[PDB]
C-alpha cells in the first residue's frame, strides 16, 4: 500500500 | 547465545548475450554469480505491523493546519 | 562528532540476534544530519562517478540485511558504494540504517554515495514509518532535522559516462542533463515534474512511450524510451531501484535497464533476494546476491 | 541358476531379570534366540544410489506452486512453422539456477499455431507436453520435448 | 480385484536372485490402494489387538528381506502380524513391499495389521525415494493414489491391553488414548503435535523428561517419561520402530520400551540385523532375528 | 540423511 505494501 | 552463519554458494552466471552493440563500453560478466546467505525469516522477522499509512495521513492533515 | 565511536556502536550488533536496536544520542544523529548535509551540498546534484563501484537498491530500514550486504560486499572503504535511495520507512530500524549510511558518507565522502529515493521526502516518510520511529525513539524535531538533510541528497549519478543511475527512472521532460544539474537544494520532491519522475517513474513492458503510473504519481516508460534516451546521451545502461524484483536484480529492454533491490524478503511480505551490482575498472558489470537462508 | 538357501542358528537368549513387578502381565522368554539367515550383501545389493533428497525437494517446491493453478488441456496442430511459442524457465524462488524450473510461455508467435488457436497466452505454464512432465525440468530438456513433437500435440497448461 | 493372482505373482520371485521386479498393472495396484483404504477406515485408528501376534519394524522397500521375514515367521495367515510402519522409501522395491502388505491386509483383514510410519507421508516419501519409484515404474498419479491410502492408515495399536505400539514413540501431549481415537481420517501428518510425535519421536538415554530431537521435528523422551506413561495407562511395554538398531531389537528403560527394526543391512549402509517380536497367548515375548549371511 | 542416511 501502491505507493510499494 | 546467537551465532550468525555466513556462507556463499555460486550459481550459473549471466548467459552470453546475442549480438551486442560494438559501440557499447560496458559488458556483463558470464562468471558464476555469488549467492551469499542472509538471515532466514525465523532469525529475522522483517514484518512491521506498526505501519499504518491511513492514520498517519489523518494526523498529518491536521498537523498541516496547526 | 565522534564518527568512529558512532560507527563502532552501530556495528557492535553485527553478531547479535537481528532486531536489537542501537540507540545513538540525539546530538550524534543531529551531527550526522548536519555534517552530511554540508557534504551533499558541496558535491554536485548529478554525481559523476568512476568504477570500481558497488551499486545497491532499496534498504527500507532492514538494518541487519544492510550489515550483511557490507559483510559480503566489503565494509567501507574496502569497496566503494553507490546506494540508490529508499533507506527509511517500512522497516523497524530506519534510524540505524540511515545513521550508518550517513556516518560512512561523512567518513569516506569520495568513496561512498547516497542518492535520494522517493521515501527521502517528508510527505512520504511521515506516513510509512519513519516519523513514527523518530517520535517513539527520539522526538519529532529529530524528524524535521532528517528532512533538512534528505532535501539535500543528490538525485542521479553517471558512472564513467556510461551508466545513468537514479532511484525511480526516466522523465518525459528530461532532454539535457543540465535540467538535473540546475536543480537547487535544499528542495522538497514535487507532485509532478522532472524531480518527481526521477524518484517515482517505472519501466513497463506493456507501454509504448509514456503511460500512467498505477502509483497515482509520475509515469511508466517503455523499452523504446530507454533506447532513445541511451542513444541520445551516449549512455550504455540505466541503473535504477524502486521496485521489488524476485532475484534482487532484473533486466528490462534487453539489458539496457536494470532494476536493483537490496532488501531481501522485503518487509516480510515477499520472498525476494537482494542484490548489488559491481562495476569493475574495465566496466564489467556483475551481480552479487543476498538470499535469506531457508 | 540361483539357489536360495535358508538356515537357523540359536544364540543365548534374554538374560533373566530379577525383581520385575508382580502387576506386570507380559514376560520375556529366556529361551535361545533364533537367528535366521537372509541374503548376503553380495547376493542382495540393498544400496540405492538414486535417492537424492536435495533434487527431490527442489522439484517438490516447484510442484507445490503449480497445483494452486487451475489446469486445462490444450491440443495444437503442429504445422511447418512449428508450435508458434517460445519459452522461459523460472525457478521456485530467488536465483535458483538452471536445474529445476517451471516452463512458461514467453512468446506466442503471431499467425503461428498457438496464436491461431487462442487458448495459450504469455505466462501460461507448460505442465505436460506429449505426456512428458515439464514441471521442475531444465529449459534445454523442455526445448527438446517441444521440438520432438509432431502432428496434433497434447498439452496441459496452468495459469493463475 | 484379482487378489490371489496378484499375491501369486508377488510371491513368484521367492526363489529368484534378489532385486528382480514384480510389475503388476496400474489397475491392479490402484485396486489394492482403494480396497485397503476402505478397510483401514472401517477399523479403529487406535487398534485393539489380541495375542498371538508377530510384530515387525521398518521395511523400507527391502522386498526380498520381507519375503524372508514371512518365510521364517510364517506367511499369513499362519501367523498374525502387526507392522509398525515405514514400508516405503530408501529401498529399490517399495512397490512390491507395499503391494504384498496391502494384499495381505485385504485378504486377512482381522489377522493382519499395518500402522503408519513417518514415511507414509507425502511430504517425506516425495523426497526419500517412493515418488521416484512410482514415477519411474508407473506414473505420478499412482503416487497420489498411495498417498490417499496412507492417509487412512491407523496410528497406534494396544496388544492385550498391555503393549502400546506405534511407529515413533510418545508425545508430551498424549494424556488419554481418546486423543488418538478422535483423530479423523484421511489426514496428513502435521509437522508438530500429537500425530507428528507418535510417528517421529525417539527415546534418549541421555535426556531426563522431554528433549529436542536431532531429526529437526518432534522430541526425544527419557526413561522416566516411559515409566510414568506405562504406570498411568496400566501398560507393560511400549513397542516402537523408527531407529536402526544393530541387533534388530533393542530395549530401553530396562525393558519398558523395545525398538524393532526389520530391514537388515539397512539400505546397504548399516550392518544391522532385522528382528521381529512374537507375543504368545500367555503374553510371553520372544525375539526372532534376520541376519545377513557372510 | 537425519530425517533417517
Ligand atoms: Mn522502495
Ligand atoms: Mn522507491
Ligand atoms: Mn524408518
Ligand atoms: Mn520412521
Amino acid at each position: 500500500x501502491r505507493x510499494x505494501x | 547465545p546467537y551465532e550468525p552463519e555466513s556462507g556463499c554458494v555460486e550459481i550459473p552466471g549471466l548467459s552470453e548475450e546475442e549480438d551486442p552493440a560494438p559501440s557499447r563500453k560496458i559488458h556483463f560478466s558470464t562468471a558464476p554469480i555469488q549467492v551469499f546467505s542472509t538471515y532466514s525469516n525465523e532469525d529475522y522477522d522483517r514484518r512491521n505491523e506498526d505501519v499504518d499509512p491511513m492514520a498517519a495521513s489523518a494526523e498529518y492533515e491536521l498537523e498541516k493546519r496547526v | 562528532l565522534n564518527l568512529d565511536s558512532i560507527i563502532g556502536r552501530l556495528l557492535e550488533v553485527q553478531g547479535s540476534r537481528p532486531g536489537k536496536n542501537v540507540q545513538l544520542t540525539e546530538n550524534e544523529i543531529r551531527g550526522l544530519c548536519l555534517k552530511s548535509r554540508e557534504i551533499f551540498l558541496s558535491q554536485p546534484i548529478l554525481l559523476e562517478l568512476e568504477a570500481p563501484l558497488k551499486i545497491c537498491g532499496d534498504i527500507h530500514g532492514q538494518y541487519y540485511d544492510l550489515l550483511r550486504l557490507f559483510e559480503y560486499g566489503g565494509f567501507p572503504p574496502e569497496s566503494n558504494y553507490l546506494f540508490l535511495g529508499d533507506y527509511v520507512d517500512r522497516g523497524k530500524q530506519s534510524l540505524e540504517t540511515i545513521c550508518l549510511l550517513l556516518a560512512y558518507k561523512i567518513k569516506y565522502p569520495e568513496n561512498f554515495f547516497l542518492l535520494r529515493g522517493n521515501h527521502e521526502c517528508a510527505s512520504i516518510n511521515r506516513i510509512y514509518g519513519f516519523y513514527d520511529e523518530c517520535k517513539r525513539r527520539y522526538n519529532i524535531k529529530l524528524w524535521k532535522t532528517f528532512t533538512d538533510c534528505f532535501n539535500c541528497l543528490p538525485i542521479a549519478a553517471i558512472v564513467d559516462e556510461k551508466i545513468f543511475c537514479c532511484h525511480g527512472g526516466l522523465s518525459p521532460d528530461l532532454q539535457s542533463m543540465e535540467q538535473i544539474r540546475r536543480i537547487m537544494r535544499p528542495t522538497d520532491v514535487p507532485d509532478q515534474g522532472l524531480l518527481c519522475d526521477l524518484l517515482w517513474s517505472d519501466p513497463d513492458k506493456d507501454v509504448q512511450g509514456w503511460g500512467e503510473n498505477d502509483r497515482g504519481v509520475s509515469f511508466t516508460f517503455g523499452a523504446e524510451v530507454v533506447a532513445k534516451f541511451l542513444h541520445k546521451h551516449d549512455l550504455d545502461l540505466i541503473c535504477r531501484a524502486h521496485q521489488v524484483v524476485e532475484d534482487g536484480y532484473e533486466f528490462f529492454a534487453k539489458r539496457q535497464l536494470v532494476t536493483l533491490f537490496s532488501a531481501p524478503n522485503y518487509c516480510g511480505e515477499f520472498d525476494n533476494a537482494g542484490a548489488m551490482m559491481s562495476v569493475d575498472e574495465t566496466l564489467m558489470c556483475s551481480f552479487q546476491i543476498l538470499k535469506p537462508a531457508d
